[PDB]
DNA sequence: TGCATCCGTGAGTAAAG
DNA sequence: TATAATGGGAGCTGTCACGGATGCA
């Protein structure tokens, strides 16, 4: 990009590239239900690891791992993401296997049935904001001043 | 003040190569394998080509039109595949807590090993602009406090800094390290680059950068 | 620009706060015949027709030139939906 | 595929202001036509909707008020200009319309690049936000007088270029 | 001479301290005397401008 | 009630005699005169619904 | 019959069947056309008294979908069929008179 | 006027006829002129024979055949919806080989279509034009393996669809692989099968490297011909018994049946000319005398090895090369779907032939025509190659035909075309033309004949060169191919000649493409012109060669989008070409005879010619094209002209006197003004509609039928419900709209009533009913109004009717109306110009012409370009026109240019200075000095170093106006533009891309079946695509509700569109939506594919969206 | 434990068509 | 409702790169 003269912030890049770490590989399953060699989210495989050291028991031994953008797109928990975007019957016959429900976190789901997503204004951190004004609110005040 | 002249120095139209091509030479042209043709075009537009010289130089019109027409493809299933990883990142909260970070380097090594270098206006900008400092900075008898979203002037001052040898490189909150699910919060992203000031939560960041990174890449030669 | 974007701007923590907060009020102008306005007759925003200058009859207008008098008041649970909504039904009907 | 839209030949208009663009007069009657079925009933021009209706159904039915009646619909109002291929969030952008004769759509010379427009026989599609919300959000979030710098970079994107670069310099 | 560099500053600047509304108000300015000043400033283009060098 | 997930599984042959209305019996669709559905064709009205409104 | 999916054009971007418009679901003008004919109706037969309005209703259909004779609505109504035909034909002849008076239905007519 | 032309390169021979590819292409394939025991075994003709005789026993020969005349001419096929055609008949005669009986008949195959004298088709009455097609030619070819360096693949290609490609390959392994129907095995067994033996192998390919040992198998030869051959039918069929009499078959059709294998003649050619053998038929191998006789492969083998080895005169293969690829022009194309419907035909035949009463089998019991016409029809409807023909000016329909193409059925399949075949290789040079190809996917597979080449029989394309014998040029011209080509030293066009010898010391000349310096001794060939080099449209740019190749590309291509203006003109500077662009595109009338014009007419010109005959043109006359351009002739002589052979008498359209006429001189000021230009747009003078510039004539047909219904008929009429006199005023008794009204959106332009579905009135129906005491009529309004931004004049009207002589409708409808309304079209803000240097922009602004900057003595300009679209673009021709054009609009004449051989500076200046005297002198008569204001410019020039300080005002002014610059007031305030103004004449023309045709808006409109999601299309009343990447765009703003509505409100929440439009009209806000229809569908379609997909709440508790509607 | 080899899959947007 | 009849034709081809499963040595 800067051999083309193009200025872009990093911050996207390791947006991108986060993702692309988003994943890690089972080395030693530890005390846990996990095999070696599986695959997982790595927030999901840390929280595994501290509700296991706060049980005691040993830990889930991982190993970090770099996966492409396409295959990180795939290998994303919610099936539908993963199933508008390729390879859709691998996806939806293992989603459908698995039993999988989508929990609706991202933006694309959300588009597919039509909802509101989350974020701007469908961001659950403002979306229910109230205004009023000050006659309004006196008169409800006192409302609840009386009873 | 020669048309020509004033349009390609203001930046209004033109660079130097076409303004070469109309007033001095054409230049070398390319075979359609890559190899360059000995005789180069020694007309201008002004001149006028022979037809020879015009044949010559329509292989490499071909290549870079052809060129252009592959290459808008590849880029459009770039920004796609960039889309669907990034889409449920959203700023989800102002702070994750976190107490990791990354240092952006001020210095490279230089190509002939020999020591280290200041590294280009434009990239420690980008490397900088807009973010949270990670820790307190201490340059030029100035307190950059943790917590400080860098201005532009925070960051021509750290660059000042450098080239006095006060500092090496800057800690910095990043998505690289936040902490936040599903997403990353406030600090940690930094500006709203086209607000310039802090990032109000709910941005779909990840959509933007993937539109960022791809919005160019029918550019890349 | 919108009149006053950057105060409006600088009065939330999150642009789409503000962006709620206006297509809220906005809304309980348009449902309530603007008789719920907190603006005094020279405050309201007027369009100019062949006759004569006019009532804007723009809610957003409206709810923005409000947001910027102060005299609105904005934040999450600050009273239950239906006595919101039933209170308003009582001091400007429909 | 989706309601409330159109698109025309895009043409430079320089008089302009930043949040405006020029909307054609039929365009804006077909866009915001149930709108304008409502304030024609308002005012007097029709007794009813289905009377409304059918006199825009013909040309010849229409009359110099009901373009009056469109004035007092769109005021305030917003529409989004769109150009294809939407390679960033810049490649929609919300404006006033402000009603033209003539069948182009005028386009503010600031945002041209940002489009990546040039009138070499462009064309951009328009779109009509309908509710509350979906307008405060386009007033707001879209509009382009709000949005000058990039959000890739941050430097400015609504910036003067050529001839207006031209006559400054010289 | 105020050329494409410049004005971008000068719209950054004036961003930073005045605020999208001023800014905007500025561009529109920008755009009003530059595309005026364009006009009757005399530019043009015939062959006899493609001025080749004696070097040459 | 609100929805909040979408869940995707596979299907016993039970469910699916579960959805289905009628069993479809015969390869045909329409009366080539009446053009009408044939009767347990693949546009049955038994099996599927009325073509008209509360008809 | 022919194919829905048959090609439109030489690449592989439109079908023929995308060309096909539904006739069957009504259009958003039909919906609130019949929805602001029923309010326009129920305003002119609040002009009737309640019994004409329900003898009205009863013998066109809008209570419970069909239309009833007059033996049945004289038996609802405890009245001669003679008697609920005649009260039938007052109550349209009301209902002419204000609708000359306002003109609020003419165009409904198409 | 004047014409002075320019120019030293005399052409020797003129350009070819332009559409002599389609025309010859065809002609050589139909045979049709040839009294048919004189054809030759081509065309269509060889498919006949390919296909006969039909045996098993019966047999079925064929005789000749033979082309009837047409049942309709050319026009009433236009009108009609017919297809131009001729009949085609066979001569076939069945003989039962026991009985000796010969029955012989001439049976009817249905219809051919013809090709017109221009070169185009009629099918179905709209004009066609097919395609010529680039391929690689047949052939064996040597290519290296990519993996292997020093190894190499052997290449045996047929025609398309002729038989399999073969490839030969030395493997790691040491032997000599054949891969055939994608299978490897030893080449050795195949060889065996030919019946050669070790001995002769082992001398033949002994030399090479030891490389025959590879080639040596002990298990191969140890057994005979049969055995081998059994062996590789058994390693090439898995499962099929390996039967004796199976493998020869399969054997022979695979390798050595002229009826499935087929090289082209020019593979035939090409493998002869390669591997130095010569080759008896078209085919690798034979079968003679019961075995098998090699033909190719051993040469094949032997090269192959060659190559391998090292020795000398072996080179692999550039298959880009234009000596290996080819071009299937027309006739090819149309004769291999006649082949394959030939081959369904011959298929019915011996179906019909084993079974049935074969006492009493005639010809005409066992021909079943319809394979062969469903093969033709499909080729001449549906092909790729087959495009609706281009019309919108003659050099559009001269550029369609002219076309060649590597897609289509045998080409390439895109995005399969990486970067080689788009190349503009150096053997295209005087054949395809480098600079007339598409912007964007197709660039480099969609090309254009160049305008000295020809197609020679074999299909490869030839370029003409003089003859140069010891640095004298000839006047004997050769028509190369590219391989022809390599072997010679051909100077450059422009090398100077004192009469026809060489007058340089050094030329420019090409070997191999390669240029090189080099003495007249070496010369043997020169390049006729530098017009070869170009396409057609390419040589109508003047001054190409001060144009960068890549916007010389968008001007060329701009020419075919010019629209036929009703005041044409030919442009001021010209190539030189005009006139035959107008002559060979069939566009314009000329005399066949020297003759006297007897009678001249709006509609008919009759001539006398020296044969004392009366001879009648007809004009053509308002004629709507397939672009809906208007194609009238108009007449350019009078009552008594005496004419000599080849003079124009009628003008087609875009056509001034018989030069191509694309648009108009105008007159153009190249400076900024007030942004009305900015970014390419374009500002003209009101001036320009007063006097009717850019106006053009375009007409719009308009079609309705009136049908059987299962509910009562359709009927055009009058009588149309619930309308009044108001919206009946202009039709007639019948219910057609009458010639000359003037009809605008919503209008009626044919009545037409349905009887209704069937329905129960709903209560409020019955009761709205009662209360107006009116019935409901049986019928509907169903008629063909004018669609939204439309209309005209009508101008005619075309009925027809079921029970009418010459009429018979497809079954069912009972009447057809057609409707042609006719527009004139001013130019507006929105339509597109463009000149023909690829400076393309849109109508901004019109000012009213005191706003116009004009000269001093009161002359406004008509256009103002902007010169910021000059510098980036390299177009600098466009100025030197200008410039020319400046000159000629004082000394009131216009030139012509050729291309690299036209007007310089210096003549230029020489013109200028001319025209600056009579534009200056003028004023110094007529008693007028030198103004203030152009004292002021004069003062900034001098400052600008533009004029030589100490001159007089009029030396000065004079060196302004020989650099073409000029003073310019400001018509809005009477000073002078501060600088000197480049002001001129130019050529600018109005493309098909008017804003009239593309405006479209909608609230509400059309939904589609499935998805219930708005239709497309403005035709449709369309909704506009909000894509994927739309959708981006408002997630990026955080604009969720917006969005939602894009995905709720305004596509396919059906609810909620109906409650959003009621909302609105009402006056209230819209409601919250609810699900789109097309994601039940998702889920209704998952469940199709026994998938399970279930809405849940946060307790896991479903949740039924379709609303118990669908659970029982 | 490592390589060759094969099969499946995807390859830009809007417009008109 | 009755001579006897007993194993098929069409392939169709200028990418391309990757990723992941199978196949050999
Ligand atoms: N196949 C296609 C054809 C067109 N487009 C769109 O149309 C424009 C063509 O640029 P352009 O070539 O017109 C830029 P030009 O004006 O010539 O030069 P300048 O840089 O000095 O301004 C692009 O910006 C694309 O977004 C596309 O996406 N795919
Ligand atoms: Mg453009
Ligand atoms: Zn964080």
């Amino acid at each position: 990009y800067r051999a083309q003269g193009v200025k872009l912030h990093d911050k996207h890049i390791e947006i991108v590239v986060r993702q692309m770490m988003k994943y890690v590989e089972v080395t030693d399953p530890g005390d846990s239900r996990l095999l070696e060699g599986q695959v997982l989210e790595k927030w999901d495989v840390e929280a595994l690891n501290e509700r296991l050291i706060a049980e005691g028991k040993t830990p889930v031994a991982w190993k970090p791992l770099l996966m492409g953008v396409t295959k990180s797109a795939l290998s994303t928990k919610s099936w539908l993401s993963a199933a508008s975007f390729q390879n859709t019957t691998h996806v939806l016959t293992e989603a459908a296997i698995a039993g999988k429900k989508d929990e609706l976190i991202g933006l694309k789901e959300n588009v597919i049935l039509g909802r509101l997503i989350p974020a701007g204004t469908g961001s659950d951190f403002v979306r229910f904001t109230q205004v009023v004004d000050q006659k309004t609110l006196k008169a409800i005040e006192e409302a609840r001043k009386e009873a | 003040f020669n048309p020509l002249y004033v349009m390609a120095q203001s930046g209004a139209r033109g660079n130097p190569q076409q303004i070469r091509q109309l007033c001095g030479l054409r230049g070398l042209m390319q075979k359609p394998s890559g190899e360059t043709f000995e005789v180069p075009v020694r007309s201008s537009f002004r001149e006028g080509l022979t037809v020879l010289e015009y044949f010559i130089s329509s292989h490499g019109a071909r290549k870079g039109g052809a060129d252009t027409a592959l290459r808008t493809a590849d880029s459009g299933y770039l920004t796609r595949k960039l889309v669907d990883v990034t889409h449920e990142i959203v700023v989800r909260e102002a702070d994750c807590g976190t107490t990791n970070y990354i240092s952006v380097p001020l210095f490279q090594p230089d190509e002939v090993t020999r020591s280290l270098r200041l590294r280009k206006r434009a990239d420690i900008e980008a490397g900088l602009y807009g973010r949270v400092l990670a820790r307190e900075v201490e340059v030029l008898g100035v307190r950059l406090e943790e917590g400080r979203y860098l201005s532009m002037d925070d960051v021509h001052l750290l660059i000042k800094a450098a080239e006095a040898g006060e500092i090496q490189e800057v800690p910095v909150r990043s998505p690289l390290t936040c902490q936040t699910r599903y997403g990353v919060c406030q600090k940690c992203y930094g500006y709203d680059l086209s607000m310039a000031r802090p990032v109000s939560i709910g941005e779909a960041v990840g959509i933007v950068a993937a539109q960022s990174i791809g919005e160019p890449g029918t550019q890349l030669t | 620009a919108e009149p006053g974007i950057d105060k409006l701007f600088g009065m939330v923590d999150s642009k789409y706060r503000l962006t709620v907060v206006v297509a809220k009020r906005a809304q309980q102008l348009l449902r309530h015949g603007f008789k719920n306005t907190v603006l005094e007759p020279e405050e309201r925003p007027k369009m100019q027709t062949l006759e004569g200058l006019f009532d804007d009859p723009n809610a957003v207008t409206w709810a923005m030139k409000e947001l910027l008098t102060g005299r609105l008041v904005f934040g999450e649970n600050l009273v239950p939906e239906d006595r919101l909504q039933k209170e308003m039904e009582r001091l400007y009907p429909v | 595929r989706v309601d409330y839209s159109g698109r025309s030949v895009i043409v430079v208009g320089p008089q302009l202001k930043l949040h405006q663009c020029g909307l054609p007069k039929r365009m804006a009657l077909e866009l915001f036509k149930p709108f304008l079925l409502k304030k024609m009933e308002e005012k007097g021009i029709a007794p009813n909707v289905k009377a409304a209706r059918r006199m825009l159904e013909r040309q010849r039915d229409i009359k110099d008020e009901v373009w009056d009646a469109l004035e007092e619909v769109i005021h305030g109002k917003v529409v989004l200009l769109n150009r294809a291929p939407t390679l960033h969030r810049l490649g929609i952008q919300a404006f006033q319309p402000v009603l033209v004769e003539g069948q182009s759509i005028q386009l503010h010379p600031l945002v041209c690049e940002a489009f990546n427009a040039d009138f070499d026989g462009d064309q951009m599609a328009v779109h009509v936000p309908l509710s509350s919300f979906a307008q405060a959000e386009a007033r707001i979030q879209m509009l382009s007088a709000h949005n000058l710098l990039s959000p890739a970079s941050g430097e400015p994107l609504a910036k003067p270029s050529r001839d207006i670069i031209l006559g400054l310099y010289y | 001479p105020q050329e494409k560099n410049s004005l971008k500053d000068l719209v950054y600047q004036a961003f930073l301290r005045l605020g999208m509304e001023k800014t905007a108000r500025l561009l529109d300015a920008l755009k009003y005397y530059g595309f005026t000043f364009s006009t009757t400033s005399g530019i043009t283009i015939g062959i006899d401008d493609a001025v080749i060098p004696e070097e040459k | 009630k609100e929805v909040r997930k979408v869940r995707i599984a596979l299907a016993s042959p039970e469910k699916i005699r579960s959805w289905s209305y009628g069993e479809v019996e015969k390869p045909e669709t329409i009366n080539y005169r009446t053009l009408k559905p044939e009767r347990d064709g693949l546009f049955d009205e038994r099996i599927f619904g009325p073509i008209k409104d509360y008809e | 019959p022919v194919s829905l999916e048959t090609p439109i054009g030489d690449e592989k971007d439109s079908f023929y069947g995308d060309f096909i418009p539904d006739e069957h679901l009504p259009s958003p003008v039909d919906a609130a056309t019949q929805s602001l004919l029923s309010e326009e109706l129920e305003k002119a037969l609040s002009k009737l008294s309640e019994r004409e309005a329900m003898v009205l209703k009863l013998r066109k259909g809008l209570i419970d979908g069909r239309e009833h004779t007059l033996e049945e609505v004289g038996a609802f109504f405890g009245v001669t069929r003679e008697r609920i035909r005649q009260i039938e034909n007052k109550a349209l002849r009301k209902l002419k008179y204000h609708e000359s008076r306002t003109r609020k239905l003419r165009d409904f007519l198409d | 006027m004047e014409i002075k032309r320019f120019g030293r390169i005399r052409e020797v021979i003129p350009l070819p006829p332009l559409t002599e590819i389609q025309v010859e292409s065809y002609r050589r394939a139909l045979q049709a002129d040839v009294p048919p025991e004189k054809r030759e075994n081509v065309g269509i003709q060889a498919a006949f024979r390919e296909t006969f005789p039909i045996e098993e026993g019966l047999v079925l020969d064929f005789l000749e055949y033979r082309l009837g005349e047409p049942p309709f001419p050319q026009d009433e096929c236009r009108e009609k919806d017919l297809t131009y055609q001729a009949p085609l008949y066979a001569r076939l005669q069945l003989i039962h080989k026991d009985t000796g009986l010969i029955k012989e008949d001439e049976v009817f195959l249905g219809h051919i279509p013809l090709m017109t004298e221009d070169g185009s088709f009629i099918i179905n009455g709209a004009d066609r034009v097919i395609v010529s097609q680039i391929h690689r030619s047949p052939g064996v070819y040597f290519t290296p393996d990519p993996a292997r360096p020093g190894r190499y693949i052997a290449s045996i290609i047929p025609l398309p669809k002729r038989g399999p490609w073969i490839d030969l390959e030395v493997e790691p392994n040491g032997v000599v692989s054949m891969k055939v129907n994608k299978r490897k095995f030893p080449l050795v067994l195949l060889l065996r099968v030919l019946g050669y033996d070790q001995e002769t192998l082992a001398r033949e390919l002994g030399a090479y490297g030891e490389l025959v040992q590879g080639l040596m198998d002990e298990s191969v030869f140890a057994m005979r011909p049969e055995e081998a051959l059994i062996r590789l039918f058994t390693l090439l069929r898995p499962g099929d018994p390996p039967k004796r009499d199976k493998a020869v078959a399969y054997v022979y059709g695979l390798i050595a049946d002229p009826r499935r294998y087929d090289l082209g003649e020019a593979g035939r050619y090409k493998a002869e000319e390669k591997l130095g053998i010569r080759l008896s038929g078209r085919t690798l191998a034979r079968f003679e005398d019961g075995e098998f006789k090699d033909e190719v492969f051993l040469p094949t083998l032997r090269y192959l090895f060659a190559l391998t080895a090292g020795v000398p005169g072996h080179e692999v293969d550039d298959i880009d090369h234009l000596g290996n690829r080819r071009i299937r022009t027309v006739g090819e194309l149309m004769t291999d779907q006649f082949r394959v419907g030939l081959a369904r035909l011959a298929r019915g035949v011996r179906e019909r032939m084993l079974m049935g009463s074969e006492d009493s089998l005639t010809p005409a019991k066992l021909v079943n025509s319809r394979p062969l016409e469903a093969a033709i029809r499909e080729f001449f409807s549906r092909s790729q190659l087959s495009q609706f023909k281009d019309e919108t000016n003659p050099l559009s329909s001269l550029r369609h035909k002219r076309r060649i193409s590597a897609l289509g059925p045998g080409g390439l399949t895109r995005e399969r075309a990486g970067f080689d075949v788009r190349d503009v290789h150096r053997t295209h040079y005087g054949r395809i033309c480098p600079v007339e190809t598409p912007e964007g996917a197709n660039i480099g597979l969609i090309t254009s004949l160049a305008a000295y080449a020809r197609v020679d029989e074999l299909g490869f394309i030839r370029t003409p060169y003089r003859r140069v014998v010891g640095g004298v040029v000839t006047d004997e011209v050769v028509y190369m191919t590219a391989t022809e080509e390599d072997r010679y030293t051909i100077a450059q066009a422009n090398t100077p000649l004192e009469g026809n010898r060489i007058a340089a010391e050094r030329v420019v000349a090409r070997r191999k493409g390669e240029p090189v310096i080099v003495s007249p001794e070496e010369v043997e060939f020169m390049d006729v012109s530098p017009k070869q080099v170009f396409s057609v449209n390419t040589n109508l740019i003047p001054f190409l060669e001060h144009d960068d190749a890549n916007r010389a590309l968008m001007g060329s291509n701009m020419q075919t989008q010019a629209v036929p203006l009703i005041r044409a003109q030919a442009p001021v500077v010209m190539t030189g070409l005009e006139e035959r662009v107008v002559r060979d595109s069939l566009a314009a009338l000329y005399a066949e005879e020297d003759g006297e014009v007897a009678k001249v007419d709006g509609n008919r010109i009759v001539v006398r010619y020296e044969d004392g005959r009366l001879v009648e043109y007809p004009l053509r006359r308002f004629y709507r094209s397939n672009q809906g351009t208007a194609l009238d002739q108009r007449p350019r002589v009078v009552v008594g002209q005496r004419v000599r052979k080849g003079d124009l008498l009628a003008d087609g359209p875009a056509s001034e006197n018989g030069f191509l006429a694309l648009g108009q001189n105008v007159l153009v000021a190249i400076m900024p003004f007030d942004g009305y230009n900015f970014e390419d747009a374009i500002v003209i003078s009101e001036e320009l509609l007063k006097r009717d510039f850019y106006t053009s004539i375009h007409i719009e047909r308009y079609e309705i039928e009136a049908r059987d219904t299962k509910l009562g008929p359709e009927r055009i009429t009058r009588d149309i419900p619930h309308l009044s006199e108001a919206a009946l005023r202009d039709l007639d008794e019948e219910g057609v709209v009458r010639i000359g009204a003037e009809v605008k959106p919503g209008d009626i332009l044919v009545g037409r009533t349905s009887f209704k579905g069937e329905s129960e009135p709903t209560p409020e129906e019955r009761l709205l009913r009662s209360i107006f005491g009116e019935k409901a009529r049986d019928v509907k309004d169903t008629s063909l109004r004018v669609p939204p931004g439309e209309g005209g004049i009508v101008v005619r009207t075309v009925r027809l009717r079921r029970g009418d002589p010459g009429v018979e409708l497809k079954p069912g409808v009972r009447e057809v109306v057609r409707v042609y309304v006719a527009q004139k079209r001013k130019l507006q803000v929105g339509d597109k110009l463009a000149n023909r240097h690829g400076n393309k922009g849109v109508v901004a602004k019109i000012l009213p012409v005191e706003d116009m900057p004009h000269l001093p003595d009161g002359t406004p300009v008509d256009v103002i370009l902007n010169p910021l679209g000059v510098p980036s673009r390299m177009n600098l021709g466009q100025i030197l026109e200008t410039h020319l054009g400046l000159a000629g609009y004082f000394l009131g004449q216009r030139y012509i240019s050729p291309i690299f051989d036209g007007a310089k500076e210096p003549e230029i200046k020489e013109l200028l200075a001319q025209a600056f005297e009579v534009y200056f002198g003028k004023r110094k008569g007529e008693g007028f000095g030198v103004d203030k204001r152009e004292v002021e410019v004069l003062r900034r020039a001098e400052k600008l170093g533009l004029v030589t300080p100490g001159k007089t005002p009029e030396e000065q002014l004079k060196e302004l106006f020989l650099q073409g610059k000029v003073v310019l007031y400001d018509g809005r305030t009477g000073e002078p533009i501060e600088g000197p103004i480049v002001v001129g004449q130019m050529f600018i023309m109005k493309l098909y891309h008017m804003v009239e045709d593309k405006m479209h808006a909608r609230s509400t409109g059309p939904y589609s079946l499935i998805t219930q999601q708005p239709l497309g299309g403005k035709a449709q009343f369309g909704g506009q695509r909000f894509g994927e990447m739309e959708v981006w765009a408002l997630e990026a703003y955080g604009a969720a509700h917006t969005l939602q509505e894009m995905l709720t409100l305004k596509s396919d929440d059906i609810e909620g569109r109906n409650a959003a439009y009621e909302a609105i009209i009402k006056g209230e806000d819209v409601p919250e939506p609810s699900v789109p229809e097309s994601f039940r569908v998702l889920v209704k379609e998952l469940q199709a594919l026994a998938l399970d997909v279930q809405t849940l709440d946060e307790k896991d508790n479903p949740v039924d969206i379709f609303e118990g509607l669908a659970s029982k």
